């Protein structure tokens, strides 16, 4: 009964989080291409720098 | 032109509102989760069933 | 019974993207931020084209 009560108490959870994926999905995309950026300015940064 | 700024404010308007809830009723909800099935149950209902 | 069973399935998901308000607030704080950078380069853009 107690690991019932907790798997509906789950369910809810698991449901409204899931919906999360896609537009998450995006963020992730554009966090990549930041981090992207971010290496090739430093290396730019870097060649000129010497 | 994502213009997902509203969106995003929609979405906190909906979960601010929902923890203002939250504080509003919690105790509440917290003492009718154990016994809600009492709520199914009316006394006179009872000599009924 | 039944809105006290609507209830306790809707507070559940109430809980759960309630603690989502705060990265919800540097979210958009992150995308008002970007938005103003947008209308600034296109504002630019415009002024440049000129």
């Amino acid at each position: 009964w107690q690991s019932a009560r907790e798997l509906l108490r789950d369910w809810p959870s698991q449901r409204h989080l899931a919906d999360r994926v896609q537009p998450l999905r995006m963020r992730l995309s554009e966090l990549e291409q930041r981090l992207n950026n971010q290496q090739n300015a430093e290396r730019l940064l870097s060649e000129f720098c010497k | 032109l994502i213009d997902r700024v509203e969106e995003v404010r929609e979405e906190m308007d909906e979960a601010q509102e929902a923890a203002r809830f939250l504080q509003q009723h919690g105790s509440a909800l917290t003492k009718l989760e154990p016994m809600v099935a009492v709520l199914q149950s009316d006394p006179q209902q009872h000599e009924q069933l």
